[PDB]
RNA sequence: GGUUCUCCCCGAAAGCUAUUUAGGUAGCGCCUCGUGAAUUCAUCUCCGGGGGUAGAGCACUGUUUCGGCAAGGGGGUCAUCCCGACUUACCAACCCGAUGCAAACUGCGAAUACCGGAGAAUGUUAUCACGGGAGACACACGGCGGGUGCUAACGUCCGUCGUGAAGAGGGAAACAACCCAGACCGCCAGCUAAGGUCCCAAAGUCAUGGUUAAGUGGGAAACGAUGUGGGAAGGCCCAGAC
RNA sequence: UCCUCCUAAAGAGUAACGGAGGAGCACGAAGGUUGGCUAAUCCUGGUCGGACAUCAGGAGGUUAGUGCAAUGGCAUAAGCC
RNA sequence: GCUCAACGGAUAAAAGGUACUCCGGGGAUAACAGGCUGAUACCGCCCAAGAGUUCAUAUCGACGGCGGUGUUUGGCACCU
RNA sequence: UGCCUGGCGGCCGUAGCGCGGUGGUCCCACCUGACCCCAUGCCGAACUCAGAAGUGAAACGCCGUAGCGCCGAUGGUAGUGUGGGGUCUCCCCAUGCGAGAGUAGGGAACUGCCAGGCAA
């Protein structure tokens, strides 16, 4: 579970998930995986897609992550009267503007790497595009 | 600084404190209304105020 | 080497930006030594399958704007977040 | 997973089905005091050969023959 | 060095006097030679001046650096200043330690009327 | 265990630059010194600033780190 | 719980503070009547201002991925007791470099809003003060900015505005709180607003060029698909391709 | 009950059984004034001392300190003597 | 000179039970049902390694994702 | 007027550092001594006094240099006041305002008051 160690605060607002994206382009690897909508990242949502994706590259070349939950979802528990404090922290997830890179590989076979990010795709809960690392 | 014709073509119910306050500035209190002023960039400003709902002639 | 057609842009702004921008167009820029920058407006369709090589960031560019031909680079690009797109292109007077 | 010591156990080879109590108490205990709940753990499923072999040969209740 | 740390100590009292409108009594000394002058309230430009460059005092001491030079020029200052009628006078210590030749410095401006 | 909020200290400016204000007008309620008295103006107890003289506000900043001040145009 | 004739004029609030106070009450804000004092006050333009939120950013507070350097340390060669030395199936952070994030982070920094001043037009003098009488101190909903909740609720809690509250009429089939628009009265008069114009039912079976075959329109997504239309480029192409 | 920050939407102000911490003192000096001074943290050398004792140089630059929580602030120091 | 800390402090001084309860009120506020919602529950679907004789698409199908119903417990208190 | 030196203001990170060069008839810094004024919670380091042979290295100032710090267009982009609309957990249209970052380039200053040295 990609988790932030050593944090601040426990909890924190909500807030709104507004704007675009910052890391538009593929920095490391030579392809990445670009989301089109807007919305949340999980960090099982994280391992569901990475790991089924690393086994189609099946353990050759380096998968770079773009992408940290650094921020607590707080639900409360079931049968609990409306108010009184908010409830304890259930998870991680990461809040994504559309255009955003999420994953980055290279050693790979563009179409193993067109592949293996097609089955990343099916964990993930935002629509993506297959982008590659252009010149400048 | 010659005359303006100024028109009021929509009503004053579901507008802003800061819009009605404007419009009885420039006088016109029905809807149809017109009226006459002299040509100012102050008046401009209230005339670009309110500009979605006034019928503007020269 | 590459020919562009280009126009001047008669006004700038984030209005007539995307209202061009809705015209298959988009607007660019150039700069370079003591002269005057101009504002630059042509299109984006061929112009994205221009800049679909690598060359097309090293190559001494040639853009004819009515006549005037002028030799630019390109310095640096501002692409569209997902689509693949463009939103305006940096052009070093070279 | 209604998770045993090694054999996680996941839900689906235990049935859970709501129904109301039996006692006193008022309006609340007679009708709407559901979430009564009646596991139903059948050892055809999970539960390997060393679990559901004393749970099938042994007598006791709260576990039937089958 | 020397010159900064000087200044971090003036500055204090300086800006205190700057504030108050009146004449600031300014005084630079070095080992061998004594600056001596009155600003006006506003700090642009001053009204009269003395030091050990005249001739006119210079010729007269035996030595530019020490306690009596500072007390002959002291009064040279001050004479020019009852020249001008001036009497608003604020006396700055300047960061020098008050005791040596600017202790001397002030006693004959004293003598001459200065009111401080 | 939280809910214990103290109360609005009323901080903040008072007057401005181009206000014609009396001797004793306070000027600015700022907590730390996020102004100092240039000159006319004086710097209380709690730091606060005050117009000793009658006149106009004009905000400044001067020095290097450039730290606000606040003098009075003589009004 | 109830509180009986008539007409004319104006016209609230459901907030703030304290309360053995929380369906009460008191002061204040907001209503009204009379009076006294100012181009007083309101809208716009220009001028002089402070703010740091949005956004952005990552030097500081924390947090994030990876790599070059590289030593602290360790499995070993063994010091077969303490010194010394290499290596490093490694953590690879710290220095150096590249990359994201933050209500309680800020080397930056809007739009609005707010204060003061100058000037013109306009407004029933709408500002302020004094005095008489108040009611009210349970608010709802829509939009926008947010807390909480499941970015659930005709949920709840604040800021701000509108509406209802205390406003009918037209439209949304019906529909307080949505869109339009403020009922002094009469008229078998005309023009329009939102919204609509085959019939029920008043108004174009209007005009022009495209689009869909599903009654789509007329409940709904991830995802799948030789459904089809428009657009650019390219592979290839009568030395003959599917 | 009171104090700090956030919520708070860049004036003030603004709720929640909303999100995190504190106070019910201390001081005759830790106050006033006059004078002087002003770091933290790394690199290195050195007796027991080896990662830190303390001293000495350079770098560095205010992350120091400020009776106590936070916030704003302070070297012209409100910091230290 | 009163942690008059329930801190604008009802008197120096003041704890509980009522299922025989009584009265005045309230859906301004609970229990049942109805309503809104759909966390939970149930139902369907996308993806898929492995088990499965071969083979994931014979069958299950975890890890995760997207919807539907309103029969589960709930949330909310709009009706009484 | 200038090369200047010294004291005092205004414009401010273009106004501050790094590297090399460069100045002393004057001035300044260093430098000499300190029973005695004064000084060290020890020490003439600092401070003060009495003088000043020597030096121009350190220090200070000037010149070149952007090598940095740093400043910063133009355009675009984000956001947003107002009026409408939408597939209204967010965006779009008309309209006005308009960042931060980043790019080109630039950027190591300018000016004033008083007193003397130097050649007129």
């Amino acid at each position: 579970m990609l988790q932030p160690k050593r944090t601040k605060f426990r909890k924190m607002h909500k807030g709104r998930n507004r704007g675009l994206a910052q890391g538009t382009d593929v920095s490391f690897g030579s392809f990445g995986l670009k989301a089109v909508g807007r919305g949340r990242l999980t960090a099982r949502q994280i391992e569901a897609a990475r790991r089924a994706m690393t086994r189609a590259v099946k353990r050759q070349g380096k998968i770079w992550i773009r992408v940290f939950p650094d921020k607590p979802i707080t639900e409360k528990p079931l049968a609990v009267r409306m108010g009184k404090g908010k409830g304890n922290v259930e998870y991680w997830v990461a809040l994504i503007q559309p255009g955003k890179v999420l994953y980055e590989m290279d050693g790979v076979p563009e179409e193993l790497a067109r592949e293996a990010f097609k089955l990343a795709a099916a964990k993930l809960p935002i629509k993506t595009t297959f982008v590659t690392k252009t010149v400048m | 600084a010659k005359t303006i014709k100024i028109t009021q073509t929509r009503s004053a119910i579901g507008r802003l404190p800061k819009h009605k306050a404007t419009l009885l500035g420039l006088g016109l209190r029905r809807i149809g209304h017109t009226v006459e002023r002299e040509d100012t960039p102050a008046i401009r400003g209230m005339i670009n105020a309110v500009s979605f709902m006034v019928k503007v002639e020269e | 080497m590459f020919t562009i057609n280009a126009e001047v842009r008669k006004e700038q702004g984030k209005g007539a930006s995307r209202r061009l921008r809705a015209a298959n167009k988009f607007p660019a820029i150039i700069y370079g030594g003591k002269e005057a920058p101009l504002a630059i407006e042509l299109d984006h369709d061929k112009v994205m399958n221009m800049q679909a090589k690598a060359e097309f960031y090293s190559e001494v560019l040639t853009i004819v704007v009515d006549g005037k031909e002028i030799k630019v680079k390109a310095q640096d690009v501002q692409r569209h977040p997902y689509k693949p797109k463009l939103q305006h292109i940096d052009f070093v007077r070279a | 997973i209604v998770i045993s010591r090694h054999v996680a156990i996941p839900d689906g080879e235990l049935e859970i089905t709501a129904i109301r109590a039996q006692g006193a108490g008022g309006q609340h205990v007679n009708k709407t005091s559901t979430a009564i709940h009646l596991r139903f753990d059948i050892r055809a499923s999970s539960l390997p050969e060393y679990y559901k072999e004393r749970l099938l040969a042994a007598s006791h209740h709260l576990i039937s023959s089958d | 060095d020397k010159k900064s740390a000087r200044i971090r100590r003036a500055t204090r009292a300086r800006r205190k006097l700057q504030e108050l409108g009146a004449t600031r009594l300014v005084v630079h000394r070095t080992p061998r030679h004594i600056y001596a002058q009155v600003i006006a309230p506003n700090g642009s430009e001053v009204l009269v001046a003395a030091s050990t460059v005249e001739k006119a005092i210079a010729e007269q001491l035996k030595y530019t650096g020490n306690k009596d030079a500072a007390a002959a020029v002291g009064k040279a200052v001050a004479e020019r200043a009852l020249e001008k009628g001036i009497k608003d006078v604020s006396f700055d210590r300047s960061g020098f330690q008050y005791h040596g030749r600017v202790q001397a410095l002030a006693d004959a401006a004293r003598e001459a009327g200065l009111q401080f | 265990r939280n809910g214990r909020d103290s109360e609005a200290k009323r901080l903040g400016v008072k007057r401005f630059g181009g206000e014609s204000v009396l001797a004793g007008s306070i000027i600015v309620r700022q907590r730390g010194t996020k102004f100092h008295a240039g000159a006319n103006v004086g710097c209380g107890r709690d730091h606060t600033l005050f117009a000793k003289a009658d006149g106009k506000v004009k905000f400044e900043v001067k020095g290097p780190k450039n730290r606000k001040f606040i003098s009075i145009e003589a009004e």
